[PDB]
């Protein structure tokens, strides 16, 4: 089981994947991927979905 | 009228076209394959921009 940003559940709104050409259409809802705040000299985890 | 001649028909052998005829094109060929591996690559490699 797996978070999207190490956060609480949440229903997103469905986006149009962005143009492009010679491809079917598609949908999405992150554009960007989760990587933990810096603390140093430490192992962080993070998580996208 | 009574005639000495012995007859003979003779026709010319007609014009005759000939069309292209193809039973399979090539791209039923490239089609033949289940799978196109450049059209394959194509689109998985669109998946960061889209
Ligand atoms: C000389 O040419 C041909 C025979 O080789 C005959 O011409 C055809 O005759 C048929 C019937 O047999 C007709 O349906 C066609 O219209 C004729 N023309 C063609 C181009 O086929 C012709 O009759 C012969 N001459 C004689 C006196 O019989």
């Amino acid at each position: 089981t797996a978070f999207h940003r190490d956060d609480h559940e949440t229903d997103m709104e469905l986006k149009p994947a962005n143009a492009a050409t010679r491809t079917s259409r598609g949908w999405h809802t992150t554009d960007l991927k989760y990587n933990p705040s810096r603390v140093e000299a430490f192992h962080r985890y993070g998580t996208t979905v | 009228t009574v005639s000495t001649f012995i007859d003979l028909n003779i026709t010319m052998l007609e014009d005759h076209e000939f069309v292209p005829l193809e039973v399979y094109t090539r791209h039923e060929i490239k089609d033949s394959g289940l799978l196109d591996y450049t059209e394959v690559q194509r689109r998985n490699q669109l998946h960061d921009l889209r």
